[PDB]
């Protein structure tokens, strides 16, 4: 009834999407071959939101796989859940864009986007009522950022009314691995601001810090980070798939978060993250869940939440729990930390409860916060971009594809505009 | 899927290719006679024979005859072993103008035939030496023709550069200066290596009292395998050739990075070493561990690429990068705060039987674009100016078809390149 | 031979960690002859007397 | 409602505390894995006194396990009941104190006490009504004698009203195992006098004597000594955890046992101590239990009670019995040994009866004695300190650590003043 | 995690290091090539072997030891012997030529040539360390290489680290068995440096172990290997507390605090009470009482000095094996009963007990019989002053004639240093005499 | 515990022999099921032993210097989902042995690196089939194999089957039977 189109662009996007589909299949009790092996009838009540019926009790994800490097596609297909998808949905090119935004946006991206849009439209026309689009990508890379910008622009042109949310991985200096990644981030934030209803910023540095401190992982891998992102994404859309005391789907959340159309960058979080030893000795309670949701460390943005003020914050809970127990906790949070919430909004907090927890978990809470603290990431990106653009660090590679230098100057100004308006309400 | 063509010119290039193809056969399990992921370097025939995507050309057939009678005689398809009648006699003019045209047509036709065989041509690999006559004139002609024919295709090469003291030919500076003009003109990225630095590495780290050309070629082949592994082996943070060029080429002319393979240590010592990621990353930046005879502390690092292999975890890489950045001794340009290009591959390096390298669990090859490399250009320019002030051996070159003014044009081009290196390194 | 593919980078350890259900709660008994077992049985332990 | 917080310091204190929680879990019906396996709801009706609940029928002790050397920490963790404890409560430094009071009281204890106070306060604020803290430590060592006293002073600063119990082990020359222990003892006596509401001196020589003759153990080790100490542990506090006719909490015991604030040094005992072979040789009833509570050779302290009259005595009985029988036995004991009690006190002994006996015993009695005979151990320690300080046998270590002769003289003067105060009532 | 660093200097130090490291490898189940075949034990009692052996990335174990000598032959034996692959090659520091039994050569001229390399290797080893507990030094007083290099290196280690403990087990010269004609000079010279820059020094007398092996072990003509094995047993028994769990543990800090009443009184004795041949030990139970009695027997002392002529100030008993505190208390009471063992009046409780459940380990074909329990007595006594008095007498007799002054002064030595060391040792003897008199 | 793959399509029988060569032929590039199964079995083993590290994973087995073999038993449950039941490892290693009376020895012996079975399948005669199949596979007897620090259940099993009790301990943490037919002692006891 409210199905969602899922697209994965770039290596990081494909890996995150594969982990997310694995997590969803675990939640829905779906065999990797696509067959249903769940033990509850409630799972199949709203399985159509993410999967398409294959008739013989088989279900396939409504996912579109696109990547310019066939190696990632081959790895995903050979992965644990490769056979879950259908071979028709796979889209790939010949060679990667080479971390070049212009290469992946003007020539190679322009050549592939025809097939990408064709398969996306074919998937979209098969739905009952398309709730919206979700896309997984990384701003640091070239292929992912360019293809994501081009595809989101095309979908906004083709779907002027549907919700578009992107789960982007925002690069940070501490775990930086690409020399030219600030250029890609600067070129992508422009289109993200222009044509995205909500963009969830993810920092690898923050994920590593959480895994090291709270999780106490001996040696975190990309699988663990992808699992964390997948759990958060599943928690976000739990209202569409399962019943609850207070339903909060994508549209209601989008209305309740953004004060203004272009301030649509959220910072997520997840509650029940607990170390191995503390799992058996921690009394998981709604106060504990909300305390760790509002904890600075648990937050997946490297920017400190205290270095700013929360405009709007939403916490989505899963499992059976009394409404009053959640409302009192929200009031306590808003009273104790009143300095961290903006006064001009009468009720800064949004709540949501779902009756069905994640599989194997008693109850979970998913937190998303639209705070002005996100401006620190954009400030760092703008500083790096200006430092590189002052001496024309790598502009010849991008101009070789025909992209004009004037585009860089305009994007930097729009970068300033996004920071300025965030700073406009920052006090 | 993603193929790359290797072309060998000159005795140095031919021997380096011999070593690197031996290493590739060891890595992929291909038997030395061609019997038996590998599509990057080899073409699988219907009968099961595996043919390397390599071209063997040399004006003197003796070095090629060595392979034709050696272990790998059945490895290479016979037409790939192009030979001339007599070498260039260490003369760039002889190598290019008077002679090289005799077989340049056949060589380029063979290159075109090999290219049309594959579809995913990522780029080209050229092995040669500046000092030699063939590996400089023929290399110049072939690579400029290749660049004219293809253009946007990647063009990588590994060139041996004359040592400050170890010079086996008197006319090395002349040919090196003549080639430096065109290697700046067509090559997308040139990997310059000095023999003296490899000798010092073998003497110090490997503790070998009597090194040889075999060890040098083995190390070069190991570095080429490390750079090309990302195109044929799985691993998080894959680094393609195009990604490599985008990362380490900030300016169209500044495309001459260094190269080094860090975990080079004796076998009897390797067993008693932790070889942690942080330790190997720290000792990557050792001034004496760079295979170009120039102190990195003299210059400033501008763009650095790391290609980790084996048991590598990204968090350890991040910690190593942070520790390196905290080290103020390893200076960086102020306008490139994030010049580190991290690359990880899950395939550990292999050890050549009889080779000096030990079976380390993890390895990394560090390729940095630094201004310290200008010392080699300074030395070569000083040598060329001293040898050309009196026109020591100009008569051979002018008699072999080239004009006198070409030497002056090459010298002024070298001066311009050195000026560009000096200017790019200034603060903003 | 053949290239060696490592499942450790592909390993997902937080999957058990995020799942509140734990297969833990059982410990292996220390060998009595071992010094740890000797200490546990004598200094930590006590033979019933009432 | 009346919660209690436990602190364990030093290897000796940690061992005694581990035995304490083992015995308490036996009485409260808690499995070593942390799950409730009890049968009677009375074991669970007031389990909150010692164990915090995790919600899922799982309880964790309200204990603060701490020691300078992590070796004791992982030794406890490897113990049969080590799993039960909360990992966040395990606090440790770098290495042991080296039997040095200054090391554990002025530098290393100085750093560690901040974290110890943090965790203690956090754990205490989780209780509805914390009655007080009871602690186990060893005088002879350095870690205990120094850092436990420092923590006691800090807690007294942070909690001037809540009761404090220091179930501590004092050194004796007969079973002396450390050369430098008298220095630690004399440095800790003043702190215990000035910052503790109730002190229960324990000596290993008395424990060995009891095991050898009273209980006839062939080759007892530290485990059986700690088991007897833990039996006394449970006996002194059995009232708070079970119903009884004469309900007396630690406050009532302190009021009855402390004529004057500086006379709060007690001397415990256990009544049903009898050998395995003599279980049928003797029938258990109130008369001989009361007699054994005052027997010299059944007393937990090395000093002979005969040489010093009791000031006040406390007999805490457990199990079903007749109140009038207990009163008759106590009055008979008081009358038959009037020369062993102070005349100016109209009634020295105050009793308390519980309705639940320890498992494996029909009924048990726990004796507490504020006898003036305690001054003998203090006299021995003081004379040893004077003999050692006459030549400054080991003063150089402490002086290098920052100690001064003035502090030693002050501590000796205070302890001699305590001995003189006991002698004042010794008539 | 806790770890210690062992340093061995001179031929005696190197051989003692070889023996003790063999004993450690046997105790922790480590192959002579550095392999640990016990894969399961790698995940269990990790701290045990990690105390002495560092962990490599290949699963091998590298001892935290430094093999340093001014000449290579004694180290060439290791590089050619069974344990060639056991030790890390860089820690096998070798000079060009020996010191020729001259302290000046090993302190001024030849020592400085490799002292920098030795300090660099020690720094590299310590950087890998995290919970460093102290240093173990092995050298001979009477030799030249040992006495010189130890003197040069101890001050550098002290200035580098300071508060870190520095423990040395040294072979004190025999009263009658003389090996070098000029050993008293080196002994007197190194007495000054070992007093200032140490925490506790353990005396060892070759003739003492000779007679002990003659009597208890029944072997008439022992070699240096037996002495090395016994000293390795001493050091392993001392260090068993750090790497194993036990009741009433005594670590380095506890040992130093208990056995060092004053900064200049840090020269305790050492003895391993249960020394007995395999055939003899079968006829005795070797319970705690009898081994404790043997602890204080003068014939069981590993230093040729008469305890009855002096007094015991502080005594440490690091029991290992099946031991319960009741036996220790009974044994200590019985020891205190007799008046032959006289203690100082100002230290009534000068006993420091330490118990470990790790049984003593006997090497294959070893002289020491397998025994369930063992005790390693460490005592600070004034009876050691007699040996120092004899050594000072010999030094004065030799220096009166200026017999070998020229050899020393020809290598950057000043004649006044001999007088300074002599007066330092005389003052130290006077300090023992002063502390030994009762109040 | 549970694996989401049909192990019958890759494994010939219930219990399979997995030499390093077999691990190479069963690489995790497209056969992730077996690598995940062996890793989960090793993790369960370490968790039961309560260790700070795991000693049984695909990477160290394939990277191990000496050749090793692995034995896994499972059970078919669903069409594309099975269950993990047990594990078994052994290999060639060289040891220095010492029997009673301190007699030195040296030989190549079957050193069993690990035993573990899933706790939900504890008891009920599990693993004796693994014992028999191994001793039939490499045709060695119990007396010819070395045991690496057995836990009490292990020598309990050795006295239950083959009646090999009174295991002799070794300085290298290994244990063997009192019967040493190898002889050829380098050193006279
Ligand atoms: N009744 C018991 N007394 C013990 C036990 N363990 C030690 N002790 C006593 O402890 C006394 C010395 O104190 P500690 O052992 O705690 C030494 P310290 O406080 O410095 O702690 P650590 O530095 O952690 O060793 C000594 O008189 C021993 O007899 C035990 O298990 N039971
Ligand atoms: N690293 C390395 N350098 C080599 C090797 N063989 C030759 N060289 C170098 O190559 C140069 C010699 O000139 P060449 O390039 O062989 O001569 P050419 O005229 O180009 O070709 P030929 O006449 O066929 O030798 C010197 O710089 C040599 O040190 C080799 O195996 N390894």
């Amino acid at each position: 009834m409210r199905e969602i189109v899922h697209i994965q662009a770039g290596q990081c996007g494909n890996q995150i999407g594969s982990k997310f589909w694995e997590v969803i299949s675990d939640e829905h009790g779906i065999d990797p071959s696509g067959q249903y092996v769940g033990d509850s009838d409630l799972q199949l009540e709203r399985i159509n939101v993410y999967y398409n019926e294959a008739g013989s009790n088989k279900y396939v994800p409504r996912a579109v796989l696109v990547d310019l490097e066939p190696g990632t596609m081959d790895s995903v297909r050979s992965g644990p859940f490769g056979q879950l998808f259908r071979p028709d949905n796979y889209v790939f090119g010949q060679s990667g864009a080479g971390n070049n935004w212009a290469k992946g946006h003007y020539t190679e991206g322009a050549e592939l986007v025809d097939n990408v849009l064709d398969v996306v439209r074919k998937e979209a026309e098969s739905t009952d009522c398309l709730q919206g689009f979700q896309l997984t990508h990384s701003l640091g890379g070239g292929t992912g950022s360019g293809m994501g910008t081009l595809l989101i622009s095309k979908i906004r042109e083709e779907y002027p009314d549907r919700i578009m949310n992107t789960f982007s991985v925002v690069p940070s200096p501490k775990v930086s691995d690409t020399v030219v990644e600030p250029y890609n981030a600067t070129l992508s934030v422009h289109q993200l601001v222009e044509n995205t209803d909500s963009t969830f910023c993810i920092d690898n540095e923050a994920l590593y810090d959480i895994c090291f401190r709270t999780l106490k992982l001996t040696t975190p891998t990309y699988g663990d980070l992808n699992h964390l992102v997948s759990a958060t994404m599943s928690g976000v859309t739990t209202c569409l798939r399962f019943p609850g005391q207070l339903n909060a789907d994508l549209r209601k959340l989008a209305v309740n978060m953004v004060p203004f159309p272009r301030l649509h960058f959220f910072m997520p979080g997840f509650a029940p993250l607990t170390s191995r030893s503390n799992q058996q000795y921690r009394a998981i309670t709604v106060p504990e869940l909300t305390q760790q949701c509002f904890d600075a460390k648990n937050m997946m943005a490297a920017c400190d939440p205290r270095h700013g003020r929360y405009l709007t914050a939403a916490a989505i809970f899963r499992g059976r729990m009394s409404m009053k127990e959640v409302d009192e906790q929200m009031l306590n949070i808003q009273n104790k930390n009143s300095s961290y919430f903006v006064d001009w909004i009468p009720n800064n907090v949004k709540t949501a409860v779902c009756d069905i927890p994640p599989r194997g978990l008693k109850m979970s809470a998913t937190f998303i916060g639209n705070s002005t603290a996100i401006q620190e990431l954009f400030k760092r990106i703008s500083e790096q971009f200006t430092a590189m653009f002052r001496r024309k660090a790598f502009l010849h590679w991008y101009t070789g594809e025909g992209m004009d230098e004037m585009e860089f100057t305009e994007a930097e100004s729009n970068m300033n505009d996004l920071v300025s308006e965030y700073q406009q309400y920052q006090e | 899927m993603r193929e790359v063509i290797s072309i060998h010119i000159g005795q140095a290039g031919v021997q380096i290719g011999n070593a690197c193809w031996e290493l590739y056969c060891l890595e992929h399990g291909i038997q030395p006679d061609g019997q038996m992921s590998f599509s990057t370097f080899f073409s699988e025939t219907g009968s099961g024979r595996h043919v390397p995507r390599a071209v063997m050309v040399d004006l003197e057939p003796t070095v090629i005859d060595e392979i034709r009678t050696g272990t790998y005689r059945s490895l290479f398809h016979p037409e790939q072993l192009i030979t001339g009648k007599e070498d260039a006699a260490n003369n760039y003019a002889r190598g290019h103008y008077t002679i090289g045209k005799e077989i340049i047509d056949l060589t380029l036709d063979r290159i075109r035939r090999l290219a049309d065989n594959c579809t995913g041509l990522q780029g080209f690999l050229v092995f040669h030496s500046f000092g030699g006559g063939t590996g400089s004139g023929f290399t110049s002609l072939l690579m400029e023709r290749l660049s004219v024919d293809y253009g946007k295709k990647a063009k990588l090469e590994f060139s041996i550069y004359p040592a400050p003291q170890v010079s086996t030919a008197v006319v090395e500076p002349y040919n090196s200066i003549l080639t430096t003009h065109t290697t700046l003109e067509h090559s997308d990225c040139s990997f310059m290596v000095d023999n003296e630095a490899i000798y010092d590495i073998c003497r110090r780290n490997l503790d070998i009292e009597r090194p040889s050309y075999t060890n040098l070629n083995r190390l070069i082949g190991q570095i080429v395998s490390s750079i090309t592994a990302s195109l044929r082996f799985d691993g998080a943070l894959n680094v393609d050739l195009t990604e490599f060029q985008t990362n380490l080429v900030p300016y169209p002319r500044i495309h001459f990075p260094l190269a080094t393979f860090s975990p080079v240590i004796s076998a009897e010592k390797a067993y008693h070493e932790q070889l942690s990621v942080a330790e190997i990353t720290n000792m990557c930046f050792e001034p004496h561990n760079q295979m170009v005879k120039c102190d990195p502390r003299h210059g400033k690092y501008m763009a650095v690429c790391l290609l980790f292999r084996g048991d590598v975890v990204p968090k350890d890489v991040n910690a190593a990068i942070a520790t390196i950045k905290t080290k103020r001794s390893i200076q960086f340009v102020d306008w490139c705060p994030t010049g580190f290009k991290v690359g990880i591959n899950y395939q550990p390096p292999t050890v050549v039987p009889g080779g000096d390298l030990a079976k380390v669990p993890r390895a990394v090859c560090m390729l940095s674009n630094t201004t310290a490399i200008a010392e080699a250009w300074a030395r070569l320019d000083h040598k060329f100016d001293l040898m050309y002030a009196k026109r020591a051996f100009v008569h051979w070159y002018v008699g072999e078809g080239m004009e006198e003014g070409e030497f002056s044009e090459a010298r002024e081009d070298l001066a311009a390149l050195e000026k560009d290196y000096e200017e790019v390194g200034v603060d903003s | 031979t053949s290239p060696i593919g490592r499942n450790r980078p592909r390993h997902d350890s937080v999957a058990d960690l995020m799942r509140q259900d734990m297969l833990a709660g059982v410990r292996a008994e220390v060998d009595p002859n071992s010094p740890t077992g000797l200490k546990n049985a004598r200094d930590f332990g006590h033979r019933r007397i009432w």
